[PDB]
RNA sequence: UGUAUGGCAAGUCUAACCGGAGUAUCCGGGGAGGCACAGGGAAACCGACAUGGCCGCAGGGCUUGCCCGAGGGCCGCCGU
RNA sequence: UAUGCCAGCUGGUGGAUUGCUCGGCUCAGGCGCUGAUGAAGGACGUGCCAAGCUGCGAUAAGCUGUGGGGAGCCGCACGGAGGCGAAGAACCACAGAUUUCCGAAUGAGAAUCUCUAACAAUUGCUUCGCGCAAUGAGGAACCCCGAGAACUGAAACAUCUCAGUAUCGGGAGGAACAGAAAACGCAACGUGAUGUCGUUAGUAACCGCGAGUGAACGCGAUACAGCCCAAACCGAAGCCCUCACGGGCAAUGUGGUGUCAGGGCUACCUCUCAUCAGCCGACCGUCUUCACGAAGUCUCUUGGAAUAGAGCGUGAUACAGGGUGACAACCCCGUACUGAAGACCAGUACGCUGUGCGGUAGUGCCAGAGUAGCGGGGGUUGGAUAUCCCUCGCGAAUAACGCAGGCAUCGACUGCGAAGGCUAAACACAACCUGAGACCGAUAGUGAACAAGUAGUGUGAACGAACGCUGCAAAGUACCCUCAGAAGGGAGGCGAAAUAGAGCAUGAAAUCAGUUGGCGAUCGAGCGACAGGGCAUACAAGGUCCCUUGACGAAUGA
């Protein structure tokens, strides 16, 4: 029973574009949100530099910090960043909001998922 | 609906027999009563193990990795910017109430860094020369002899 | 987004940028938090007397008698849970801690939230208030900080079409239960929040349900009264700046 | 004191001279203008109209005020026993009007014409 | 010591207390100190993988079995 | 059908329930000593009629004055008779008068009385005379100094723990205690009286090294405040009593100087605004009390009664709370605003008077002994070798000296001067005042909403209940009949209501009387569940049900 408002609306609005549409990761996407807290991502920027490429967009099903660097011109799509995160991942690539990344991309594709 | 409120009705709460939560003998004695005897299990070992050094003659380092500082480099740009120079002493946080400052050798040093601090340990020499800079000792860090 | 500024007579007086925290999202769960943790600070600790039920030197009989080992004095039963003029088993207590904590970014995220609940017209009509507008919050002169008739207060929020909700707080309820007894008899409905900045509105105070405050410590409970938020509320052009940087 | 259970309680329990208070009743148009008061003490010669109970518009003399028991008896205003005697119907001082005063003492009128002083 | 929810995040939280005020609520201040941010050793003392290899779930890609494969698994290697 | 079973109806019994709150419980702020000038407490008195409570004291529910207050009053307590008040009573505030006996209890004795001048007893001063003074006892807890358990925990138990707890002895105050370093020892080129709060920390330390026990320095805060002797050198320059006279004290030293920014003496420089003594003496704030204080008691309907519904209108720096015959900002008290007084802060702060801060050189003049310290024996503590204290024995130096810095000795280094003394503020408690409440709501909450520490129990120490509600208004039931009758009953009267009629709102269950329906004197016992028949049923809140026939028709199936 999550009581926060807006994540049971992403969670909603991302099993409707993995239905609707040919996304396979939206809705698997909201599976780990649904689960507890606790099992949720809490990704630094050191492992979207290692393991993230060029034009594929980073999903994150979690929240994204700044411990370490970000060269990579990456696309990054959480549920939240911490405000230093934010400003790092802006200044060599774009942090965009899951709810965004739905409208941008309802099909899920060329998408990589990061935790 | 909680556990607790679920109860009223069911005579034991949940403690099995009735003749089950009475005193400490339920429990095995008050406290940590028979570490040694009936309750040994996963209790440490009985006796006494090394000395303690008296507390004002005990010396406290503050610990930094060439990680941390090779990271923040161009967000430190309230320092000097040399051929980059970093007076460790003023980046390290609980440095006031320390003995003295030591940058360890863990991770990569991906800049020139010309690092100033009381000690320094030898993989935090190798590190920082063979990725081109120097380490220089303070004159609380002529210890060393 | 921009702010229709108001003189004392309702008519339009030019209008400035309305501040970045009314576009912060509407989140009524992090303010009916604050709320329930400002409503909880304020309660007093309460508890029965240590010794209430214990003041007998009663003993049980024992075996013997055909009775049940009840410590009895005088041939009356006492001190024991389960005996007329006997102690409370498991009391209300003193010693309990009955304020709840809450995180500084945490309670202050749910003052920006209410403050943003604020600038919503159909959040703060679907709390309850009963007004005529389409732009939301009223927002007024600081020339409003001088007024000092009641009735003339009542003018403006009339050439506001912003009074219907004081006619809706002008009904107290009688509370059902044994509040009465302890001075709880009354209840009216919350309606309209004044927001000043020198000092709280002397002039608004005693209208029907409404609330007077200052920008500098407007809480969540004047915002969002019972964790409710949207409240039909009205700034001082200098007010509605200074809640800015809260 | 907000709490209830005080409030009954200092009303019950007030000195004689604190009494005076809890036997004050409106006055009527002509001598709340006259006076600039809007109530008085009810005195035992003032004329009263009763506005609220069973005789409410019933006209008539002061004829007793009990401090004590904090009601007024009003000429006329009685109860008929069970041995045909007529008894004063005691009445709040609440539910009634001032039409007329009695001046004789010189205090009382220097009161109520006084702007710094109640009566 | 767990768990569910929520805030912030390489950090996080203030305590006593101070100021304000609508005066027990509440707004502002207060980081003293705590826990986390490196460990091993009784101690002296010393001080680590921002990834090198192989499997491979989910997921993505493609010309539809082939690739990329976070997390995970098995190894290496590093500190003491 | 008798005795009788089950359910109901009318009426009781009972006092649950619901509603109500004059009492509690808890938190917060303020405030805080009394007593030989006889307290606190107790006894006995005191009223026109007076048993209890409250008050009061032979002047006895009260006397006097000043201020407030006001036409009424004569307590709780609504009677009768009578009285008092415009000669300003009642009532309230401050001040004063009176104030029996026992009581620390003090002339002596004594179960509240008695016998023949009384500070009894112990002290200080002393005119050596009880002449002048002090002590005694009380107080809710808090505070300080002594004495000091056990149950219990350790699953037994002895050290340990419970615990320096309970309890006991002595003592002070409005707060106590502590307190201006022979300190600390983040060892420093550092801190700078003391409490307390947060933290340091369950860390160091202790411990059948078991169970358990448990600091400090520092830091952040609160509040801040620093001084006086002894001696050196002076040597009667002095103090106390008295109006004075005069007396007493004092060379075994009153008084001056001085007190680690050591001082004194000698020699000079400069100068004070330190310090100590004393005078004056608040603001603000806080707590409490008081004065003043806006606007409807209009229409219709209902009602016993508008404070209800519908209609019209009003104030608001006041829509907190209470009262008033039902839900009231505008009927009454209050409430906002403004203003007044007292108390506390505080005889403090500020201001003033006086004194005089300080510096150089010289000088082994002065600087607290059973002490510092060592040893035997104990207690206590985290204090471990390294806590604090008691006891027995022993026992030093003299600043050119001494102590400390967590084992001893010696040297170095750093810190600091014991064995004399005083000290505001910040902190504890809750008797007392006021305020507050997601506390309880009469088997609750105090033992106590009531005669409550009452009735009552015990030789005594001590123990100890239960009892709240007529009505808008007593209108608290006249008259008549009955009866042995102020009984009770009947009839009658009041009220919206007497099934509101006196322990009188409501009025449950157990249960009782009468009565209705069903069963019933040939019949068998967990009292029922589910099926199906009889008999019984005003309305309302349920409206379905029966039979021929016909359609559909699972498994099964002639
Ligand atoms: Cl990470
Ligand atoms: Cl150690
Ligand atoms: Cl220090
Ligand atoms: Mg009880
Ligand atoms: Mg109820
Ligand atoms: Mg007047
Ligand atoms: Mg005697
Ligand atoms: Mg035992
Ligand atoms: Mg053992
Ligand atoms: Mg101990
Ligand atoms: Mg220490
Ligand atoms: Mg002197
Ligand atoms: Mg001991
Ligand atoms: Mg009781
Ligand atoms: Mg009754
Ligand atoms: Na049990
Ligand atoms: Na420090
Ligand atoms: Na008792
Ligand atoms: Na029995
Ligand atoms: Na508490
Ligand atoms: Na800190
Ligand atoms: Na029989
Ligand atoms: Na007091
Ligand atoms: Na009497
Ligand atoms: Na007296
Ligand atoms: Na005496
Ligand atoms: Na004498
Ligand atoms: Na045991
Ligand atoms: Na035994
Ligand atoms: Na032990
Ligand atoms: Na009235
Ligand atoms: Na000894
Ligand atoms: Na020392
Ligand atoms: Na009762
Ligand atoms: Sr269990
Ligand atoms: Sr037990
Ligand atoms: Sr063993
Ligand atoms: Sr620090
Ligand atoms: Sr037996
Ligand atoms: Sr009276
Ligand atoms: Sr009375
Ligand atoms: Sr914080
Ligand atoms: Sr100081
Ligand atoms: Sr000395
Ligand atoms: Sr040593
Ligand atoms: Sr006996
Ligand atoms: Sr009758
Ligand atoms: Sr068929």
């Amino acid at each position: 029973s999550k009581t926060n408002p807006r994540l049971s609306s992403l969670i909603a609005d991302l099993k409707s574009a993995a239905r609707s549409s040919g996304g396979a990761v939206w809705g698997d996407v909201a599976e780990r949100l649904e689960k507890p807290r606790r099992t949720h991502a809490e990704v630094n920027l050191g492992r979207i530099e290692r393991y993230a490429q060029e034009d594929e967009t980073v999903v994150v099903p979690g929240k994204v910090l700044g411990s370490g660097v970000l060269q990579k011109d990456v696309t990054v799509a959480a549920v939240d960043f911490s405000g230093t995160a934010e400003t790092k991942i802006d200044q060599v690539g774009e942090a965009v909001s899951l709810e965004q990344a739905i409208e941008n991309n309802p099909e899920g594709s060329h998408v990589r998922v990061i935790r | 609906t909680s556990k607790k409120k679920r109860q009223r009705g069911s005579r034991t709460h949940g403690g099995g027999s009735h003749k089950n939560r009475r005193g400490a003998g339920h429990r095995g004695g008050r406290g940590d009563a028979g570490r040694d005897k009936h309750e040994f299990h996963n209790h440490e070992p009985l006796g006494k193990s090394g000395f303690k050094r008296p507390q004002k003659v005990q010396e406290e380092a503050a610990t930094i990795d060439v990680r941390e500082i090779d990271e923040n480099v161009t967000l430190l740009a309230a320092d000097d910017v040399a051929e980059f120079r970093v007076d460790v002493r003023d980046v390290v946080e609980e440095a006031d109430d320390a003995d003295y400052v030591k940058v360890l050798g863990a991770g990569q040093v991906r800049h020139e860094l010309t690092l100033i601090a009381d000690d320094f340990s030898e993989g935090a020499r190798e590190k920082v020369e063979g990725a081109g800079g120097s380490v220089e000792l303070t004159d609380l860090g002529e210890e060393r002899q | 987004m921009q702010a229709t500024i108001y003189d004392l007579d309702g008519n339009t007086d030019g209008e400035v940028d309305l501040p970045d925290v009314f576009e912060t999202p509407v989140r009524s769960d992090l303010i009916g938090k604050a709320v329930r943790a400002a409503q909880a600070n304020r309660k007093q600790d309460y508890g029965s007397d240590e010794y209430a039920g214990l003041r007998t030197p009663a003993e049980s009989f024992g075996s013997g008698r055909g009775q049940a080992h009840v410590p009895k004095q005088d041939g009356r039963a006492r001190r024991v849970p389960q005996a007329v003029k006997g102690r409370s088993a498991h009391p209300p207590k003193t010693e309990k801690d009955r304020s709840l904590d809450l995180n500084d970014k945490e309670r202050q995220l749910a003052v920006r939230s209410a403050l943003a609940a604020t600038a919503d017209a159909d959040l703060v009509a679907d709390r309850g208030h009963e007004f005529d507008r389409d732009e939301v919050p009223v927002v007024v002169s600081d020339d409003f900080e001088d007024l000092v008739k009641t009735q003339e207060v009542v003018s403006l929020l009339e050439a506001l079409d912003v009074h219907a909700d004081i006619d809706r707080a002008d009904e107290t309820k009688i509370k059902a239960g044994q509040g009465s007894a302890r001075g709880r008899k009354y209840r009216r409905p919350a309606s309209i929040l004044f927001v000043t900045s020198d000092e709280p509105s002397t002039a608004a105070r005693n209208l029907a349900g409404a609330d007077v405050a200052t920008a500098s410590e407007v809480n969540t409970e004047d915002l969002a009264p019972g964790g409710a938020p949207g409240r039909l509320t009205v700034f001082t052009e200098s007010a509605l700046a200074e809640v800015a940087e809260r | 004191s907000k709490q209830p259970d005080k409030q009954r309680k200092s009303q019950r329990r007030a000195p004689l001279h604190e009494r005076h208070k809890q036997v004050r009743a409106t006055l009527s148009a002509d001598l709340r203008e006259e006076y600039g008061q809007r109530n008085v003490r009810v005195n035992a010669g003032d004329t009263v109209e009763v506005l609220r109970g069973d005789f409410a518009g019933e006209e008539g003399e002061v004829i007793n005020v009990d401090l004590d028991k904090a009601v007024i008896h009003v000429e006329d205003v009685t109860l008929e026993k069970t041995d045909g005697e007529e008894v004063p119907r005691p009445l709040d001082t609440s539910n009634v009007r001032v039409t007329d005063l009695d001046l004789e003492d010189e205090k009382r009128e220097a009161r109520l014409e006084s702007e710094d002083d109640s009566a």
